[PDB]
RNA sequence: AAUCCCCCGUGCCCAUAGCGGCGUGGAACCACCCGUUCCCAUUCCGAACACGGAAGUGAAACGCGCCAGCGCCGAUGGUACUGGGCGGGCGACCGCCUGGGAGAGUAGGUCGGUGCGGGGGAU
RNA sequence: GCUGACUGGGGCCUGUAGAGCACUGAUAGGGCUAGGGGGCCCACCAGCCUACCAAACCCUGUCAAACUCCGAAGGGUCCCA
RNA sequence: UCGCCUCCUAAAAGGUAACGGAGGCGCCCAAAGGUCCCCUCAGGCGGGACGGAAAUCCGCCGGAGAGCGCAAGGGUAGAAG
RNA sequence: GCGGAUUUAGCUCAGUUGGGAGAGCGCCAGACUGAAGAUCUGGAGGUCCUGUGUUCGAUCCACAGAAUUCGCACCA
């Protein structure tokens, strides 16, 4: 085959399936411990801490709150860089109500998304 | 240097019926033996007797391997003319490349052999050369 | 009112595939790369592939068309250095 | 086309009477008096389409 | 480190498959992990040659349920020894088989790395 | 704050990263974990996908490190093929002159290297 | 009106000759092996052994225009001269 | 024997006869269509029901050799599937 | 050498989902007769040509290759 098709699980490709553009991956990278997320928009990109759950310590809300505000945030801190519309990257996942948190997470945020 | 249909369509995948690969007798050192340096779609049936036939003149020891094979097909007269040619086919033949690893007579002493491949030899069809092999022949 | 058999005598016909306009060549939103029909074409160049490495054109302008999995659906974008302000 | 009473009939479908109608070729293979989709006449736009003919 | 090999519950699989609606329902009432699986071939050994039909039924129970059943029915079987086979599992009565689980175990279902069970772990 | 260890998401380089053999690590990390009213969810169980949390643990998937058995890569000189130019056989064909010059064949090589960020760890 | 065959350079294509075996189909000496044998308890025995046929995997070996993990000789084309 | 689809032949762009090689087509599929959601093959090995080729399930091994309506070639699981 | 068609139980014959096969005649047992025969009773019996191939599977579908019988064949 291919590497990450004779592993599986994966399907970074549909990530190309966004790749192809809308602006950013803005990639919401999960392991329950905690989520992260980045940016990575097409032109060998790169991104900026936007949403950690310890760039600002792993509160104790646990999921629901946690993704909403981290969310909430790495929007804002990114629109402070000066983006606008981004677009969503599910990790992974069936957009799990965790990433639909990180979601609205951008969605408030004002991220458009 | 014409050849074949398609192997699987015209007269393709067979056993070319002949006499297989090797009678004659072990050892470690001596190699004594046939090539040849002619250039020929190899004559199955020749062929085939040829060795057969050196077989024949021996019986037993002194490497009778013999190193070549008839896979590919000629073709000739079979409906109307001269004009339009369908394809009735006979010759099953081998590339003979313009000199090479034929048949061995390999083994420690035993010239009864070599004499013997020698027969084969005048045999043969197309000259042939007689030879010896990485050391000598004893 | 029939045809025979034993007779496989039966010729083809013509097709015209292409590399049409060949890596690094003055781009322009054209049958880039061909191959495969019904294409979809893509960004620029292309270089993915079941032999490695990859292709760059110099050339771009909108985009190309493909050759379903020969060539290289293109995406991996190059607009090229004649791509800056006038 | 080659009108062919084999499984290949053609057959055409209307906009409530969006007016007129647009093309199609069909089987009675499977699913008979069926035949229903969607359009847009030169009447407004969309509209039912029934296909049968 | 015999906080490692010494096992702990890994897949028990209980079924039937008859060339054929229901028995299987038996099989519902008697646990709760539905099975319907097409069986198959294509000859008369049982008049069995519709190469396609819904026919081979089976309930996959590992740990918790399973836990329910090798309890609830381990007592009706008879046997103990023999239908124990080689790769660490076994098999008996109208339909069961159990696989053992030492720890190398587990690898094996990787698509990535998968270590080709080290017969010397399981 | 803008020096190195480290793990974490993670990106380019399509096996000099794969295999497997031993090993090391949990504080920190991560997974495994616990449990299942409600989100959502299995054509069958929330095994996977799942929501909510300690304790338990590094076993398992996991990260560096060691090992050449397989595996991958891979040269020098080196042969066949040949671009071109002219000679020898009625011959299938032989040869020479002038740039190109694969694989395979022993060396020998490798068990990644490298992007950006986030967590720490070095007053 | 320097834009042309051609030559130097530089990308970027083909993938015959060659060559090779893991894709395929050949194929020969061979070994492991199980299918047929085949000789032995007569033999539902499915137990025994073994010198003939074999599939398959292995080592030694080979051929291919409609095979190719390999790969030129060269021709192509844009441009720079 | 006259049209079209694939392969070789085309001497490596693209492209050439031949009464040269082989072989398919004058259909279909209202859903193999659109898109969103999930699945990761054949095959071999080992172990059990009705099963002693040839399934059914379970546990390993796997440049995908299965697969795609129909023919060849291309592709290619990241999937067309 | 070209064409068309054919090779099934001993013999003459039948089938186009192909899906899983006889028609009548022959052959062994049972009668009916003192007997045999004609005649009622049962039965037993097939690579559907060789090898391939497409096929879930096709002797009924295809491709070579045997024998079948038939057509054919001129021009000066």
């Amino acid at each position: 085959p291919m590497r990450r098709r004779r592993e599986a699980r994966t399907d970074y490709h549909q990530r190309l399936r966004l790749l192809k553009s809308g602006k950013p991956r803005l990639v919401a990278r999960k392991s329950n411990k905690h989520v992260r997320a980045q940016l990575v928009t097409p032109n060998g990109d790169d991104t900026l801490a936007s949403a950690h759950s310890s760039d600002l310590a792993e509160y104790g809300w646990e999921p629901t709150g946690s993704a909403y505000l981290t969310g909430l945030l790495a929007g804002l801190r990114a629109q402070e860089a000066g983006v606008e519309e981004a677009v969503l990257d599910i990790g992974l996942n069936s957009p799990t109500p965790k990433v639909f948190a990180i979601q609205e997470g951008a969605i408030d945020a004002g991220l458009d998304i | 240097s014409i050849k074949p249909t398609r192997r699987e369509y015209i007269s393709g995948i067979p056993g070319k019926g002949i006499a297989q690969f090797k009678m004659g007798n072990n050892t470690y050192p001596a190699q004594v033996e046939n090539v040849v340096e002619k250039p020929v779609q190899i004559r199955h049936n020749a062929l085939e007797a040829a060795r057969n036939a050196a077989n024949r003149f021996v019986q037993n020891s002194g490497k009778f391997r013999i190193r070549k094979f008839p896979f590919h097909v000629i073709r000739e007269q079979d409906g109307d003319g001269m004009r339009a040619p369908f394809g009735k086919s006979v010759g099953t033949a081998a590339r003979s490349h313009g000199a090479n690893h034929d048949f061995i007579a390999w083994v420690n002493p035993d010239p009864a052999v070599e004499f013997a491949w020698r027969r084969a030899y005048m045999k043969v069809t197309p000259t042939v050369n007689i030879d010896s092999s990485p050391a000598g022949n004893a | 009112a029939h045809k025979k058999g034993v007779g496989s005598s039966k010729n083809g016909r013509d097709s015209n595939p292409k590399y049409l306009g060949v890596k690094k060549f003055g781009g322009e939103v054209v049958k880039a790369g061909n191959i495969l029909v019904r294409q979809r074409g893509t960004k620029f160049k292309a270089g993915q592939g079941v032999g490695m490495g990859r292709d760059h054109t110099l050339f771009a302008l909108s985009d190309g068309k493909v050759v379903f999995i020969n060539k290289g659906k293109g995406a991996r974008f190059i607009s090229i250095e004649a791509a800056q302000t006038e | 086309a080659k009108d062919g009473p084999r499984i290949i009939v053609k057959m055409e479908s209307s906009a409530g009477t969006g007016f007129y109608y647009t093309t199609t070729k069909n089987r009675r293979n499977t699913q008979a008096k069926l035949e229903l989709k969607k359009y847009d006449p030169v009447a407004k736009k969309h509209v039912v389409f029934r296909e049968k003919k | 480190f015999h906080e490692m090999r010494e096992p702990r519950i890994e897949k028990v699989v209980v079924h039937m498959g008859i060339g054929h609606a229901n028995a299987e329902d038996i099989l519902g009432e008697i646990t709760g992990q539905m099975p319907v699986r097409t069986k198959a071939k294509r000859t008369v050994g049982e008049f069995d040659i519709r190469e396609g039909d819904p026919i081979g039924a089976k309930v996959t129970l590992r740990d918790e349920m399973a836990e329910e059943f090798l309890q609830t029915a381990l007592p009706l079987a008879e046997l103990a020894t023999s239908q124990f086979d080689d790769t660490g599992n076994f098999s008996f009565g109208l339909d069961v088989t159990v696989n053992l689980v030492r720890p190398g175990y587990r690898v094996a279902k990787r698509d990535k790395a998968s270590r080709s069970i080290p017969t010397k772990h399981r």
